[PDB]
């Protein structure tokens, strides 16, 4: 009764429409016949109004980071961002900032993933003949070191908010990939911690971070990529 | 249709159609062995529904207390309701220790005990001393984020090998010639190009089909794609009718509240604030089979004990657990509960209701992952075709899956597919010359759907079946209604020709990717509703009111000495092999016998069917 | 991989794909404007120092001569106590933020609730110091 | 080698150095402390500007040129600072004077 209709300005761009220029389409969504988060408005516009709105979605609980976008000026997983029930505003749904768009809201993340691959995100042991035979021992105090660090969902919300990744994302790895590098470095079972550091000894891979700390705020998971990057720098100095 | 779609042909040693836990384990196995593998995934690997899997892997590693893998075997067998293959159950429970060890040796951050070993917990259906004992501690958990850490460890660990991922490619059909499989034909979602990844061994690890139901804990991408590729290739499915409805799913969102929380001490309470898990499970109590607990929770509201404002859900109490335990082992459900239900686990209880969670059925495989045919009453192996994970039915779960056995399923049988491939084939085997128009029917269907002017939208045929299955194939079933459902589903299937799509582009046409996922969901729904209507017994998760008894070749409640062995055609202890004529949409149902002999009869003898009372 | 990154740039540079908006759409977090103003105050301070050493090398005369040159055209007690503030506020701001960034380098104070107390502190000490400095 | 972590560290040392070398200039002015302050500010500024350049001048061709013109602006700023120090009142006195009116 008395429907509440919120406006949603959403960044559109169609690759197949010749000469299409990025624009903003508005969709008044009724807030009573939809869920509470922003991904519920988007899935409603796609199932009931405009069946061409393209975005990535998969879990709808914020555990996988496919719905990462720029809602109201902040990189936040759309499945966990509540709709502002103040109906005098127009939500500004935008793709991740400074990233090539495949269609409307879907950014080209393949460089983000290639950079993740480049840091070697796997356990490296000097003696790998005993792999799979015995439970590598690790203390509860040495296992606590990886808290807040292994829970990254690789949603790029942090990397695409970093002004240094905007400018030099060709060579800078960004807060997410660097945080993961750190994670690996301080895994008590890894045996390449003085060789994972060596790989960052160029003026760009790690040393484009200047502690803007714009990655720790945007992290939808409440992690802290910039403190990780700081620990990495203190490890690169005090070997 | 034709040259409006140029086809890019690839040749690999092995193709894995999936990048969940099972698909990643299998791709990693093949690539590590040496095979030129290719993972075709429609989601970035770490995007797979595996991530939604709070709750460790079961494994009989004896850290907390002396444990044996034979007790885990027994537990499994019993919880399956004797409709599981005790040879695949034997293999899995025997390889679970070494599988979780290899997983910890890859970097998976398992929670550690005071001695520096993997911290295990207690779930529903586990025991010690072949039941006679009490609750056991075998669940090797990564601090309530086990599926996330599994997926990330396996993916990053496959980056170490030449695993050529095809990320965001939709697999449309298998390339079957002369009864064997030569790979898959896939759709690149990014540019709309058709790709034919030819191989010598296909592993189908596509997950379940939970989106066949209105309310599900499952992702938007659980659409039964591999099960339907198998249906559209002339191969059967198996035990589709059995659908686990996890009891502890959020009332509104349908999110997961980890059966671990219960295993930690959490309790289920009705409107009267009583632990009804005693009247039903005097020993198992809260930690019981996810079929007994779900139906009991249904049989609390059915009789009017719902503690909801609308009286349609029960509470799960966790505030009686210390805050340190709540946040040290269950850090994820705290967030989930707060960010969705707004419930603070440390203060007020969480609203919970049974929603569709796991599909015990799927593609019939053996204990090696090899997909099975059924020709003249014999089990014939489809050459070059493997299945693993939720998509497969090796019947290690039978009628009911035990908690934490599904992640174990993924790792152990991804390993099984990889090991079987590396023992049956050599890296470099020349791919046979496939015909020059293989997979044309898939491209012609993709075209007929991209330019599908019609009447009924694709979102409406979904909601239609989703609510016809939520009403007619729910926890409790009855012929008089399972036939109304069969009718409704057959009719909605017929209406798959009156479909209307709006997006006519090629780049990221998700209206096409979703009409294709609806063609797969309607094939998994036809079979599940018909196998459920036909199964005139009550076993495991299939509970029928008009036949409230588990029929077996004997009356195992009574002594089986003077009993006459009921013929295979009468008793219902047999797997439902389902087929669908994809043109007419008619489902023919065959029946296969359950494999009882274990891998080594001397090692662990067959567990005789008994009265599965918890 | 290198090949994957070369292929991402070779494909996206040469394509028609647009680059999503960033600085216009992105809200300005305080510390982001506090870092852009630390880069601006640094370039400014460096420009000053540099043109003062060039002047020193080329400009003819003495500093006391140019000083009395500006003194001659008397300005008053207000333009002086404002030009000083406008000439030292960049230096103070910068120096304080510098100490902030050195604290951050030792990996301290890098929790969201703290970057805003640090912000406020820095800006306060900026003003407070600037004034005090130009009240000498 | 460690030529990026050695840089990062050398810049933090110079920073803290300048941080201490500025107030001590007020406490006890000296001509040698003028010369050390000149070298401090010219190395801090050269490295800072270096960073700016590295961030904004994309292209290895143009970058090297910009850094050479920056090492020249710096190699002359330091020259004028030392000249002034030796032929005028020095940075401490100069400042004090311009801060007398
Ligand atoms: C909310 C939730 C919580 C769970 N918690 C637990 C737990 O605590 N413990 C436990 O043991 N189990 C748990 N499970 C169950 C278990 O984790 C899943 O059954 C398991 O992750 C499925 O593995 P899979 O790889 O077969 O499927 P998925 O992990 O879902 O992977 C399927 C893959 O197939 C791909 N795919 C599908 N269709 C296509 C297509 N047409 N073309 C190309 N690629 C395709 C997808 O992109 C994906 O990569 C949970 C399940 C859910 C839903
Ligand atoms: C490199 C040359 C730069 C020239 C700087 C002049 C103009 C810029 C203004 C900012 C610097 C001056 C403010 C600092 C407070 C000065 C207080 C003062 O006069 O006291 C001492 C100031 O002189 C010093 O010794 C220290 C001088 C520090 C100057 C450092 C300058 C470095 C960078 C300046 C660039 C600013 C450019 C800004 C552009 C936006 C003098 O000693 P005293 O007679 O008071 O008593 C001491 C013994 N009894
Ligand atoms: C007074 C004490 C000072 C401290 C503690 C200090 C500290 C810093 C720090 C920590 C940085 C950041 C370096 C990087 O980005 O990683 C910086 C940048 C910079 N500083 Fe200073 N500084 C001081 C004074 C000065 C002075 C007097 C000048 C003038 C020449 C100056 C010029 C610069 C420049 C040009 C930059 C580069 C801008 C940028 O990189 O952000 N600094 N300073
Ligand atoms: C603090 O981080 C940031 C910068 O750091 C120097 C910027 O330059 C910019 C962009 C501004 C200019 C003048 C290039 C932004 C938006 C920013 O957040
Ligand atoms: S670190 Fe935080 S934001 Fe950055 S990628 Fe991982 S989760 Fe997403
Ligand atoms: S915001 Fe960017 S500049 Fe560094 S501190 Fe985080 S990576
Ligand atoms: S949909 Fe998976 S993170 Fe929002």
């Amino acid at each position: 009764t008395a429907p509440r209709i919120k406006k949603f300005a959403i960044y559109r761009w169609d690759p197949d429409k010749a000469g299409d220029k990025p624009h903003m389409q508005t969709y008044e969504v009724d807030l009573n016949k939809c869920g509470p988060m922003v991904l519920d408005a988007l899935i409603k516009i796609k199932n009931e109004v405009d069946s061409t709105l393209t975005f990535r979605r998969s879990c709808r609980e914020g555990i996988c980071g496919s719905c990462a976008m720029n809602i109201n000026g902040g990189n936040t997983l759309a499945c966990t961002r509540r709709i502002d029930t103040n109906l005098n505003k127009v939500s500004k749904i935008y793709p991740l900032p400074h990233m090539y768009v495949i269609k409307d809201l879907v950014p080209d993340l393949s460089n983000f993933y290639a950079q993740y691959k480049s840091i070697e995100p796997y356990l490296k042991k000097k003696d790998e003949s005993q792999e799979g035979k015995q439970q590598y021992l690790q203390s509860i105090e040495e296992r606590e070191k990886l808290d807040g660090l292994y829970e990254c969902i690789l949603c790029a919300c942090c990397s695409t908010s970093c002004p240094s990744y905007w400018w030099n994302g060709d060579k800078y790895l960004g807060p997410a990939v660097l945080m993961q590098a750190y994670r690996w470095m301080i895994d008590s079972r890894d045996d390449f911690t003085e060789e994972r550091l060596a790989k960052l000894q160029d003026p760009f891979s790690l040393y484009r971070c200047h502690t803007i700390m714009n990655c720790t705020r945007t992290c939808p998971k409440g992690l802290n990529p910039g403190k990780a990057i700081a620990e990495i720098k203190k490890m690169m100095a005090t070997y | 249709i034709s040259a409006q779609y140029p086809v890019v042909d690839h040749e690999f040693d092995a193709v894995v159609v999936g990048a969940g836990g099972a698909g990643l384990r299998a791709a990693f196995g093949l690539s590590e062995a040496g095979f030129n593998t290719a993972c075709v995934t429609k989601l970035f690997p770490t995007r797979s529904h595996t991530v939604a899997a709070q709750g460790g892997i079961n494994a009989a590693l004896g850290n907390m207390e002396e444990d044996n893998w034979r007790w885990h075997f027994y537990d499994t067998v019993k919880g399956s309701d004797w409709l599981g293959d005790q040879d695949a159950i034997h293999y899995m429970t025997e390889q679970a220790p070494a599988a979780v060890v290899e997983l910890e040796n890859y970097g998976m951050p398992f929670s550690r005990t005071e001695d520096g070993k993997i911290y295990q917990r207690a779930f529903g259906g586990q025991s010690l001393k072949f039941g006679k004992g009490g609750q056991a501690h075998r669940c090797c958990c990564v601090a309530d984020r086990t599926g996330h850490s599994l997926l990330h460890t396996l993916y990053g660990r496959s980056l170490r090998y030449d695993t050529s991922y095809f990320v965001e490619y939709f697999a449309l059909d298998l390339l079957m010639e002369n009864g064997e499989c030569r790979g898959v034909i896939a759709l690149c979602i990014e540019d709309g190009s058709i790709h034919r990844i030819r191989a010598k061994n296909t592993v189908v690890a596509t997950g379940g089909y939970g989106r066949t139901y209105f309310s599900c804990t499952s992702a938007h991408t659980s659409t039964g794609d591999g099960t339907a590729m198998i249906t559209r290739a002339g191969l059967p499915c198996q035990d589709l009718e059995f659908v686990q409805f996890h009891p502890t799913g959020i009332y509104g969102a349908g999110c997961l509240i980890t059966e671990g929380c219960r295993g930690e001490g959490g309790i289920l309470i009705n409107s009267q604030g009583e632990r009804f898990m005693e009247r039903y499970a005097p020993v198992a109590k809260d930690l019981a089979s996810r079929d007994v607990v779900s139906r009991s929770m249904t049989l609390e509201i059915r009789e009017g004990r719902g503690c909801g404002p609308e009286k349609d859900h029960v509470y799960l109490q966790l505030h009686h657990l210390p805050p340190e335990q709540l946040a040290t082992r269950l850090p994820g459900i705290s967030e989930t509960a707060m960010i969705f239900a707004g419930v603070d686990v440390t203060k007020e209880p969480i609203p919970v209701l049974p929603t569709v969670h796991y599909n015990m059925g799927g593609i019939p495989t053996n204990y090696k992952g090899q997909v099975l045919r059924h020709v003249n009453g014999q089990d014939q192996i489809v050459p070059g075709l493997y299945a693993c994970g939720e998509a497969a039915c090796a019947s290690v779960h039978g009628a009911n899956r035990l908690g934490a056995n599904s992640l174990l399923d993924l790792v152990v049988f991804g390993r099984a597919c990889a090991l079987s491939i590396e023992e049956s084939c050599r890296p470099g085997d020349k791919v046979p010359p496939i015909k020059p128009n293989a997979g044309e029917e898939s491209v012609m269907n993709l075209d007929k759907l991209r330019f599908a002017d019609g009447s009924i939208r694709t979102s409406e045929l979904r909601l239609s079946m989703q609510k016809s299955m939520q009403n007619h194939a729910a926890v409790f079933r009855v012929g008089s209604v399972l036939q109304e459902g069969c009718g409704k589903i057959s009719k909605l299937y017929g209406d798959l020709k009156h479909l209307k799509t709006f997006d006519r582009g090629m780049v990221w046409n998700t209206d096409l990717v979703e009409t294709l996922e609806l063609q797969n969901l309607m094939l998994c729904a036809l079979q599940t509703i018909y196998g459920a209507e036909a199964r005139k017994e009550s076993r495991g998760a299939h509970a029928r009111e008009d036949y409230k008894v588990r029929i077996d070749e004997y009356d195992y409640s009574k002594p089986i000495q003077g009993q006459q062995k009921k013929p295979f055609e009468e008793h219902w202890r047999k797997h439902t092999l389902s087929y669908v004529d994809v043109g007419t949409g008619k489902v023919t149902l065959e029946y296969r016998p359950v494999i009882d002999k274990t891998l080594n009869e001397a090692d662990c003898a067959t567990v005789p069917p008994a009265i599965r009372s918890y | 991989a290198k090949e994957e990154m070369e292929r991402f740039w070779n494909k996206n540079i040469g394509s028609n794909r647009p680059l999503s908006p960033h600085i216009t759409i992105y809200s300005w977090s305080l510390p982001m404007a506090m870092s852009i103003c630390h880069r601006g105050t640094g370039i400014a301070l460096s420009a000053g120092v540099s043109l003062f050493g060039m002047s020193a090398l080329l400009l003819p005369g003495n500093f006391e001569s140019y000083l009395e040159l500006v003194k001659s055209l008397c300005l008053g007690p207000a333009l002086i106590h404002t030009a000083k503030f406008a000439l030292v506020f960049p230096l103070m701001y910068h120096t304080w933020n510098g100490i902030r960034h050195l604290m951050w380098d030792l990996g301290k104070g890098l929790k969201i609730p703290q970057l805003y107390q640090s912000g406020v502190v820095v800006l306060v000490l900026t003003v407070l110091s600037s004034m005090g400095l130009a009240a000498m | 080698s460690k030529a990026a972590s050695l840089h990062w560290t050398s810049e933090r040392v110079v920073s803290v150095l300048l941080l201490g070398l500025l107030p001590a200039a007020y406490l006890n002015p000296c001509s040698a402390m003028d010369y050390s302050l000149a070298a401090a500010l010219t190395l801090h500024g050269h490295w800072g500007l270096g960073q700016v350049v590295t961030d904004y001048v994309h292209g290895d061709a143009l970058q090297k040129a910009a850094k050479a013109g920056l090492l020249a602006l710096s190699a002359l700023t330091f020259a004028g600072l030392c000249y002034f120090n030796y032929h005028d009142v020095g940075i401490c006195k100069a400042v004090a004077m311009l801060w007398k009116l």
